[PDB]
């Protein structure tokens, strides 16, 4: 059924699995009209299929043509969300279709559900985790390949670099996640953090600096001050 | 008007002949139902008094045969059977009649309600999802689950009513999931009518012998089908205007004649909130929508 703290670990074991986040599907701008009205403005989004255990990111950018001449598109970009999901793992062989896709938000269970049917042996799933993919387009070379697309465009990443050389997939996602969370509860800061020592660069085929394990560790103390703080400059602690 | 004679009445027991019911004590002498109406299906059903768990019951039609009621001592219940010698049927009930055992079916001549709760309710199709043909009249019970259910385990005592699933390949064309699975239309006119049913008189019909499953046996696997069936036709932006008047009658007379004290477990409170006041049609039952208002403004 759902994901939650108590099955924690079935992300990691071998049975291939997908989280699909569409926060980022449908992305507007809110603006006055030269008669004082309001309107939006859509721009480029993406659709967030992350297999947790291999880091491998399948980011399917949206393009705001899609939307033209389209109406609830609040509602029409779930559905989009998972008619491009579904393309995903028809385009993929068999032995690497996942056989759980987590929904990061409940919303896409039926539109999921229904794109899936071709699917029956691959569980679709909620999750009770708060997580943070919404903050994806926070990483600035997935923000940067989103806006500069003009067409639709699948764009391939592994969101873990280089890391699972020396660490587990438990340790890369909750390392990931928490570099997430810090740059979805204070962006400055965590991009502060990030780049603060000019000696420590990011390869030109990654996404995060190139720590070594000591200033990883540093780092992520920074990240969980900067959380801990801003939840205190939240609710005054 | 035509008569459904009863060997003996040996258990104390509630005995239901359409909307109507009556109690007979053990031993009393009781010798069956005569005046039924010709013309309608008609259902006859028990309630024994000392174990109200299973009631159950004959779906019958009088024109189709001569049929009796005798109790069971070895299976425990009432059975319904057919007399084909005509002239020895003719003679007990003539005998039950001068004797006059015999309670007559109550029929106020202004009344309507049961040709509404039945209109497309025909006989030998009830006997298409209850199946069992060497009889001519159809046994139901409370416990008995319908082939969806069961594919969710005796398939020879089953409901074969037909399966409605929203997400389902028969529900939703390839390239229109979205389209088909907010807006049914095609899945109702073209799976369903056009295909499965061939009509809206199949479809009432089906959907009218669900409810009163429900309502006379507590069968839960017709109250869904009821409930789906309902569903399907207000989630569809194009349904035939004749066929929305139509239901809007049907359920009006359904909401009607539904016990006030069983409103809790045979309505299902989303189907209904969503048919009157979200889907395509919340504005096409007037007339269901003013009687749930007013007789059951707490589901809402
Ligand atoms: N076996 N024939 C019949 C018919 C009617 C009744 Br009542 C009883 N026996
Ligand atoms: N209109 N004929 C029908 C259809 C279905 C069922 Br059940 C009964 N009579």
């Amino acid at each position: 059924g759902a994901m939650n703290s108590s099955n924690y670990a079935e992300l990691f074991n071998n049975d291939i699995k997908l989280f699909v986040d569409d926060t980022n599907v449908y992305r507007v701008t809110v603006h006055k009209t030269f008669e004082g009205n309001v309107a939006t403005k859509a721009i480029n989004g993406c659709i967030f299929t992350l297999n947790p255990k291999t880091g491998h990111l399948f980011l399917k950018i949206i393009h705001t043509s899609v939307w033209a001449g389209q109406k609830r598109l609040s509602q029409l970009a779930k559905w989009k969300t998972a008619e491009e999901v579904s393309a995903l793992v028809r385009s993929l062989p068999k032995e690497e279709q996942p056989k759980q896709i987590i929904v990061t938000r409940k919303a896409m269970l039926d539109p999921l559900e229904v794109h899936m049917l071709d699917f029956p042996n691959i569980a679709i799933r909620p999750t009770e985790l708060r997580l943070p993919f919404s903050a994806a387009m926070s990483i600035d070379k997935l923000s940067d390949v989103v806006m500069k697309a003009t067409e639709p465009q699948m764009v391939l990443f592994n969101i873990y670099d280089d890391w699972l050389d020396r660490i587990s997939s438990y340790t890369a996602f909750s390392r990931l996640t928490l570099l997430l969370r810090a740059l979805k509860t204070n962006e400055e800061s965590a991009k502060m953090i990030l780049l603060s020592d000019p000696t420590i660069t990011i390869k030109s085929y990654h996404l995060w600096p190139s720590f070594t394990d000591e200033q990883w560790i540093t780092i992520e103390s920074q990240m969980r001050d900067l959380i801990l703080t801003e939840y205190g400059r939240k609710y005054n602690v | 008007m035509n008569t459904v004679p009863f060997t003996s009445a040996p258990i104390e027991v509630t005995i239901g002949i359409d909307q109507y019911s009556f109690n007979v004590k053990e031993n009393q002498p009781f010798h069956g139902i005569k005046d039924i109406p010709i013309g309608h299906v008609h259902v006859i059903h028990f309630q024994h008094a000392d174990n109200s768990s299973m009631r159950y019951g004959y779906w019958f039609d009088c024109r189709m045969g001569n049929f009796y009621i005798q109790y069971d001592p070895k299976d425990g219940l009432y059975k319904m059977m057919e007399e084909r010698d005509g002239a020895k049927f003719e003679n007990i009930v003539h005998n039950f009649k001068e004797r006059q055992m015999m309670v007559s079916y109550p029929k106020i001549d202004e009344d309507d309600t049961w040709y509404n709760l039945t209109e497309f309710v025909q006989m030998d199709k009830i006997r298409k999802i209850v199946r069992k043909d060497e009889n001519q009249f159809s046994y139901v019970d409370s416990s008995m689950t319908t082939v969806q259910e069961n594919e969710l385990s005796d398939p020879a005592h089953s409901l074969n009513y037909t399966v409605i699933n929203f997400k389902s390949r028969e529900a939703i064309r390839p390239g229109h999931e979205m389209e088909d699975f907010l807006d049914k239309s095609y899945y109702l006119n073209t799976v369903m009518l056009q295909g499965i049913f061939k009509n809206s008189s199949n479809y009432f019909g089906e959907l009218q012998f669900a409810f009163l499953n429900a309502m006379f046996f507590g069968n839960y696997g017709s109250s869904l089908q009821w409930h789906a069936m309902i569903e399907l036709i207000c989630s569809s932006a194009t349904v035939p205007k004749h066929m929305l008047d139509k239901l809007d009658e049907i359920l009006y007379y359904q909401i009607k004649t539904l016990p006030e004290q069983y409103s809790d477990i045979l309505l299902n409170e989303r189907v209904w909130n969503i048919c009157l006041y979200s889907s395509f049609q919340k504005n096409s039952l007037h007339n269901t929508e003013k009687i749930m208002e007013n007789k059951y403004p707490e589901l809402l």
